């Protein structure tokens, strides 16, 4: 203008948007139980 | 304008704290996967039982 103000407005750029977090479970797999030796004992069957 | 852009950042901080709460109920070992587990199996050693 004459004061030196733009005739012309400015340009608004856009904010960037609040992102959403994200989380994860990662998992595991250990092995299983292997059965062990087994031994004979002395009692008979309803005692052991 | 200054205490509503504080006022924002106190909910960025809540936020991360709720996905932090959320990340500790996925890794934690009682979760929802170890029980559903346990019911799977119990539910067949019972019926066989």
């Amino acid at each position: 203008t004459i004061d030196g103000q733009p005739l012309s407005l400015s340009l608004y750029a856009t904010p960037a948007d609040p992102s959403m977090l994200l989380s994860a479970a990662i998992t595991a797999s250990q092995g299983g139980g292997d059965l062990p030796h087994a031994v004979m004992p002395m009692y008979r069957f309803p005692v052991i | 304008r200054e205490a509503a852009v504080l006022q924002k950042n106190y909910l960025e901080t809540q936020q991360a704290q709720t996905q932090a709460q959320l990340a500790f109920l996925q890794s934690k070992f009682s979760n929802a996967a170890l029980y559903n587990w346990l019911r799977g199996r119990l539910s067949a050693i019972y019926y066989q039982f």
